[PDB]
């Protein structure tokens, strides 16, 4: 009756014959009037009831109203809670602004984000963020504020942290109009999110999420071992890293990328592998130390004839 | 009362000379309906009409309408008549189809038996094969204007400028006469 | 393999991972060509002379989506919509200038570009073929409602939240006012859609969520005509429906990206399978009732879709669908681009092929794209990277029908005629020699067959004849086309620009009649017709040293060409057999010639004796008119009498043209920079001192004009001129 | 600060902010128990006095929604004339106060827009008059950019307002220009 009634739904809703099958469904009908050899019928109600009633709700919204058959305490609390009438810059207004001065995730706002996230676009989605985050000009909240970020940001951690830097940190590293934005301890706290983001995604990760098992269908290539798209990425983000660091102009971005190699200091870490095939990595790291020890033992994985031009260049 | 309308097709012909044209006829005439330039109150008082300026055919492969005009409280009227852009045949017989159909849908839908009067000028020699292409009328220019006089007595008369085409002559068709007679050198009359 | 141009300093932008790309114009200038060099502005470039590239800045971030709707320069500038559609209409369209007429859709990012005004003008082409139809039933239009009309026709830019899940609102059309509403929109949804505007009734529908993945489409049947200064948009669901491809066992890794639609809104559904896959899917909307049956012993109407053509196949970016002809007839024999329907292959060259049929087309063997028009010349915008556009090859079919090739070229060209759009069949014509017949045979049948809108439509077909026979040899009857041209307009408008005094018939009608008047002394004539009311005003005196020295000039031109047969041209520079232009010119001399005994300041022959040679010129012109005029003779006295050159020839004139694309028939590459080789107020100096409007067709003028009372001339030109599409304008 | 700059600045702004902090008061919630040098008393739409580093906006914002509270209250003019006027006719200077009017006069509307108090049923009409004659008593700076009130009503214009509110903005416009009728002349 529910998948006739979604398939109908899913016609010109003219006849709506379907909603009034519905509603004798949802009725008293079975009062216990037949012979019902069952001597649970009272509980196999609710279960018919609550089951009814968590699906359809198309059908329960744009429609008339059933007739209560939960007979219950309280219905599900979370839903769409979206207001219709309204555009979507509220995200910040009405979330962001609040658990900025709260100490929490805000649990309910997070299905509310949940269906934000899997609904529009990660894309505008970080950028509004970001966007957000550089507001507090000051250093506490905008630790606050990425903290929290970087918690609100999991359950997509993987391909939303990869599609979020390679389009943020070109798009800022790119030209000189976005590089007002990172001069600010801001650019240090989103430099401290993205090391910690790649670091954990370069880890093990299994990433099991509701919206995120059924939309993880997509295609991209980065136009930028082995094969991997995360890999790919890294190696990209690295690339740009060490173009970045170039000559010629210099006010924002050195120090940027010099709390990101700062920041890129962990233990157990394995980031910057650098093949050394046909890789950048060598020169990068040669250039980087040509700017104390970090970058000069990231580089130095297992001692190898080109670990010792980076060592011998370190030396000084 | 007076519900009066004031339409004009001679941009593309005469640009600076509608400039005169206006501050000899209109804009006096736009006084005896407002107590003064300024804003001024407009609402649907009856009163209100409507303001229909277009071009001819030959320039306009994708354009032929942009007016916006519901009340103008009688004074954005007056304003945007010096402020428009300007620019053989005239077309005004598309003009004057689409200004017919909206006299008959306000004669529809404002009524109150309205006694309905308007006053068409247009300084551009006027010929054309196609009349609506838009609604049930179909004909020509001529048919056009025989249409508008004989099939309804909607009061209209033509002053047209001191210069003379061979027009007058064929735009005599109409058993309604033109009633061309108020030619005096005296100013403008406020209502003969 | 030719035109296709390449950048030196500009690269594959390392940086910026990627970003689509998307444009189309209806008509003149169709190419806006959306990129990034090395967040980035919007470029516009023309079909002709495509070296001279503009561009121009946006307010926005990544200008995602753009899409003019008529010849009026405009555009969208979506990702939070700010700078909506405005004019230019300044002194070219190379200036956008946007104006205030924005809708802030707060923190959005809507994909939408729609709502035209009204639909296609219909062509039974297949049944009439413009035999004697006289392009009335050749070329129609079905009555159709306006969107949004108000007996005026209003237009808007709704369009559809991509980046949103719930409703456009706030319209604010053409009237600078705020006129602020709300939308609910079934008060639920999340889309990442593509909009259809048009479809049969005069109203909007949209829907599409995700794609192949889900199977939702929240079609919404809205109203937006309801009451002044409020909207009522409803939200009627319309019977969804999905591409059944997903039926097979073996994969359901579809996920279409682009699903386009056509303003036909019943025969088409873009649905395509867009993975890594390929596999292009049509649906319908064929009303069929139920079989209620097998209930018992023995509203009915419903609807659902049904499934048209689909396969497998190997391809990722489409074009576009179909201004196209109308269904129901069977154009078996017809092979233009009816209903034609193009796609891209990844692979290289281009298989565009129309549906139903998905067999094959010619390809002529050896990111996104779309249809630059009718006339198949594609866009080389392919996934390669930041390349330039390309050529391809316009043949209909495999097979060769020179008849019926010419028949297609002639009604295409009649429909553009008749429609007034941009023509760009340039590659699809056969070489100029039948060009000839061509031309002769569409001025016989537009003459003959007109039947009296010639009147209106001779201006048209003869811009029409000098784009046709600029490129070819035959340049000598363009530039006569041109002067005819102008020469034509000036009298026209100067005709009845006289501020006389009334008299027993009109002036103009009693200067007409100047025809019938004796070959020589013009001096009894010209009294005996009229000469007091011809003043028009003091200020006068700015024609006569500006514009009236060309029609001198180009008669003083004429006279001296004449007896110059002997060189190595028949028609050497021109011939002027008419014979009626030839009376139009003598009417014109006539005029100022009492213009000048009005006012002493003429325009004279600038060289000797200039205070009678106006009599004698007159009198000669008036010899070969009379000469000429009933089949004539051409360049034995009279030849002999005006061999004689007086001191009075002058030069140097205009004669205005442009250079243009001679790629005949194998290739002509041409770059982004560096350019390879192939009114009458001066309008060519030696140095420049203004801003150098440039122009197409002969003007080549100044912008503001730098005058004082001319401005009647102005004004006629204020808007594009004679086929002014080129009407641009150039620094230096 | 400058670009070139280091985080130096950041951090010290960092460490001196817990002594701001230590120096702050309260959320400023509410003060408004007099009926009549003075506590809670700002001058020119700012309370803080200590040009220190204190925490976020939260005190920077000038306390809106203090004024909003006492200006509903009847007797409020003597007030609110203590608290933040001064030579009320000799330093006529139309302060700020023109955009708080706007939006109380905007809540007000809404709440009488609003189902009419669910079509008179309770005496909200009674402190909407309440307000509107308090308003128009204190008609010294209202018309200080009078296109202000037209501003307000296109900014309640949304959501369609004009439900059962039109009645009493005609009402309180009437009682307005009783207010200033021989004072102001049409042209405003």
């Amino acid at each position: 009756a529910v998948a006739w009634l979604v398939a109908h739904v899913r016609m010109l809703g003219l006849d709506e014959r379907e909603k009034s099958l519905q509603m004798i469904r949802q009725l008293a009908g079975p009062l216990f009037s037949e012979n019902t050899l069952q001597f649970y019928n009272e509980r196999v109600v609710i279960m018919n009831s609550i089951l009814e009633r968590m699906c359809a709700d198309v059908l329960q919204q744009t429609a008339t109203q059933i007739k209560f058959p939960s007979t219950g305490v309280d219905t599900m609390p979370y839903w769409n809670l979206l207001p219709p009438k309204r555009p979507i810059k509220e995200v910040l207004t009405d979330i962001f602004a609040k658990v900025l001065e709260k100490g929490w995730v805000d649990s309910r706002s997070i299905h509310i984000f949940d269906t934000l996230l899997h609904m529009g676009g990660v894309y505008w989605f970080c950028n509004n963020l970001i966007k957000e985050l550089l507001k507090e000009t000051r250093k506490e909240h905008t630790l606050r504020a990425v903290e929290l970020l970087y918690s609100i940001f999991c359950l997509d951690m993987q391909q939303v942290t990869l599609v979020l830097l390679g389009h943020i940190l070109p798009g800022l590293l790119t030209d000189s109009s976005k590089w007002h934005s990172l001069m600010d301890p801001p650019g240090t706290a989103l430099a401290k999110l993205a090391v910690w983001c790649a670091l954990s995604s370069y880890s093990s990760h299994k990433g099991q999420a509701s919206t995120r098992q059924k939309k993880r269908h997509r295609e991209d290539i980065e136009d930028y071992n082995m094969r991997d798209p995360l890999n790919r990425v890294l190696a990209n983000l690295f690339l740009l890293i060490s173009s970045i660091l170039g000559s010629r102009t210099a006010g924002p971005h050195t120090q940027f990328v010099q709390w990101f190699m700062e920041e890129c200091v962990d233990c157990l870490e394995q980031g910057g592998r650098g093949s050394v095939l046909q890789f950048m990595p060598f020169t990068t790291v040669s250039e980087l130390v040509k700017v104390s020890p970090k970058v000069v033992l990231a580089i130095t994985d297992l001692s190898l004839p080109l670990g010792r031009q980076v060592a011998a260049k370190a030396i000084a | 009362v007076a519900d009066v309308v004031f339409v004009i097709e001679g941009t593309a012909n005469l640009g600076p000379y509608f400039e005169g044209l206006r501050k000899h006829y209109l804009l006096p005439a736009i006084e005896y309906f407002n107590g003064g330039p300024p804003d001024f109150g407009g609402d649907y008082g009856g009163t209100q009409y409507s303001l229909v300026v277009f071009n001819t055919v030959d320039c306009a492969p994708e354009s032929y309408v942009q007016c916006h005009a519901p009340t103008s409280s009688a004074y954005e009227f007056v304003t945007w008549l010096d402020g428009i852009k300007f620019m053989s045949c005239s077309l005004i017989a598309e003009g004057l189809s689409t200004a017919l159909q909206l006299f008959d849908d306000f004669k529809k839908m404002r009524e109150q038996q309205t006694h309905r009067v308007c006053l068409l000028i247009c300084n551009s020699p006027p010929y054309l094969l196609p009349a609506v292409e838009s609604t049930t009328y179909s004909g020509c220019t001529t048919e056009n204007l025989v249409q508008q006089i004989g099939e309804r007595g909607i009061h209209f008369s033509i002053v047209s400028p001191r210069k003379l085409p061979a027009l007058r002559l064929l735009f005599e068709k109409a058993a309604p006469p033109a009633l061309l007679e108020p030619l005096q050198p005296p100013t403008d009359v406020s209502q003969d | 393999l030719a035109y296709v141009c390449e950048w030196e300093k500009w690269s594959k932008s390392t940086h910026c991972p990627s970003v689509p790309l998307a444009c189309a114009w209806s008509c003149r200038n169709l190419i806006a060509f959306t990129m990034d060099l090395r967040t980035r502005m919007i470029h516009i470039l023309d079909t002709e002379h495509p070296w001279d590239l503009h561009s121009i800045p946006s307010e926005h971030h990544e200008a995602i989506t753009c899409l003019e709707w008529d010849q009026s320069g405009s555009r969208l500038l979506s990702a939070d919509a700010d700078g909506q559609i405005k004019c230019w209409s300044m002194a070219d369209h190379l200036a956008n200038s946007w104006e205030s007429s924005v809708g802030s859709l707060v923190e959005g990012d809507p994909i939408v570009a729609l709502s035209w005004l009204h639909n296609g003008v219909k062509l039974a082409l297949h049944v009439e073929k413009s035999g004697a139809s006289s392009f009335g039933e050749k070329f129609s239009r079905v009555k159709f409602s306006p969107s949004l009309t108000l007996g005026k026709p209003m237009e808007g830019w709704i369009a559809v939240t991509v980046s949103g899940l719930v409703t456009v609102s706030l319209l604010k059309p053409s009237g600078q006012v705020l006129t602020s509403t709300e939308s609910l929109c079934r008060l639920r949804g999340r889309v990442a859609l593509a909009d259809i505007a048009f479809t049969g009734g005069g109203n909007i529908v949209v829907a599409t969520a995700d794609g192949s993945s889900a199977s939702p489409v929240q079609f919404y049947k809205v109203c937006v005509s309801v009451v002044s200064e409020k909207c009522r948009i409803d939200t009627e669901i319309l019977p969804s429906l999905f591409m059944r491809c997903t039926t097979d066992l073996n994969r359901k890794d579809k996920f279409p990206a682009i699903t386009h639609l056509k303003f036909l809104a019943r025969d088409m559904s873009e649905q395509v399978l867009l993975c890594a896959s390929s596999i292009v899917e049509c649906w319908s909307l064929r009303k069929e009732g139920l079989p209620v049956n097998n209930i018992f012993q023995q509203q009915p109407t419903i609807l659902k879709w049904r499934i048209l053509s689909a396969t497998n196949d190997l391809d990722r970016v489409s074009a576009v669908a179909l201004t196209n002809t109308d269904l129901k007839v069977a154009s078996d024999t017809q092979f233009y681009p009816g209903l034609g329907l193009a796609l891209a292959f990844h692979d290289g060259s281009v298989h565009i092929v129309h549906r139903l049929s998905l067999q094959t087309m010619a390809v002529f063997y050896s990111k996104a794209m779309q249809l630059s028009w009718t006339s198949l010349a594609l866009v080389g915008i392919d996934s390669h990277g930041k390349l330039s556009v390309l050529r391809l090859s316009p043949s209909m079919g495999h097979p060769l029908e020179v008849g019926l090739a010419l028949r297609h070229l002639l009604f295409l060209l009649e429909y553009c005629m008749v429609t007034g759009y941009d023509w760009w069949d340039i590659l699809l014509h056969v070489q100029p020699s039948m060009v000839q017949s061509l031309v002769e045979k569409l001025h016989e049948e537009y003459t003959r067959q007109t039947a009296a809108l010639q009147q209106v439509l001779s201006t048209r077909i003869l811009a029409m004849k000098a784009s046709l026979c600029k490129l070819s040899r035959v340049c000598d009857y363009h530039t006569k086309l041109f002067l005819i041209a102008i020469s034509s307009t000036l009298k026209s408008l100067l005709r009845p620009h006289f501020l006389n005094t009334p008299d027993k018939s009109p002036g103009d009608r009693l200067t007409e009649i100047c025809t019938k008047i004796t070959d020589v002394d013009i001096d009894k004539v010209m009294i005996n017709l009229k000469t007091e009311e011809f003043v028009l005003d003091m200020n006068t005196l700015q024609a006569l040293q500006q514009l009236l020295q060309w029609v001198g000039d180009f008669v003083l031109y004429l006279l001296a060409s004449l007896p110059n047969q002997g060189s190595l041209l028949r028609p050497g520079h021109s011939f002027l057999r008419d014979g009626t232009s030839l009376g139009m010119l003598r009417e014109l001399m006539v005029v100022i010639r009492i213009w000048g005994l009005l006012k002493p300041s003429c325009l004279p022959v600038y060289t000797a004796t200039s205070d009678d040679s106006m009599s004698l010129l007159f009198r000669l012109l008036t010899k070969l008119w009379i000469c000429c005029r009933d089949e004539g003779p051409a360049s034995p006295a009279s030849d002999g009498l005006v061999s004689r050159l007086q001191p009075k020839q002058p030069l140097r004139l205009q004669f205005g043209r442009a250079p243009t694309l001679p790629g005949s028939a194998a290739t002509l590459q041409l770059d982004g920079l560096a350019r390879a080789p192939g009114l009458h107020l001066g309008a060519c100096p030696t140095e420049e001192c203004k801003a150098c409007t440039r122009c197409g067709c002969v003007t080549m003028l100044k912008s503001p004009n730098r005058t004082t009372a001319v401005k009647q001339w102005e004004q006629r030109w204020i808007k594009n001129c004679l086929a002014v599409e080129g009407r641009g304008p150039d620094a230096c | 600060p400058h670009w070139l700059l280091g985080n130096l600045v950041s951090d010290f702004v960092d460490t001196f902010r817990p002594t701001a902090r230590i120096n702050s008061i309260c959320g400023r919630c509410s003060l408004l128990p007099v009926v009549n040098s003075w506590k809670l008393d700002p001058a020119t739409l700012r309370f803080p006095l200590k040009g220190l580093l204190p925490y976020d906006k939260d005190l920077f914002e000038p306390q809106t929604a203090l004024l909003r509270y006492v200006l509903e209250q009847p007797y409020s003019r003597d007030m609110v004339c203590n608290m933040l006027g001064l030579n009320k006719q000799h330093k006529q200077r139309c302060p700020v106060l023109e955009d708080q009017l706007v939006d109380l006069v905007v809540y007000a509307m809404e709440r009488s827009e609003t189902e009419e108090k669910f079509d008179d049923g309770g005496t909200s009409q009674l402190l909407w008059q309440h307000l509107s004659s308090q308003l128009i008593f204190f008609v010294l700076f209202q018309f200080a950019s009078f296109p202000h009130m037209v501003l307000s009503l296109h900014q309640k214009l949304a959501g369609r307002g004009l439900i059962k509110g039109r009645d009493h903005l005609m009402w309180v416009l009437l009682q307005f220009i009783s207010g200033s009728i021989q004072k102001n002349a049409l042209a405003d």
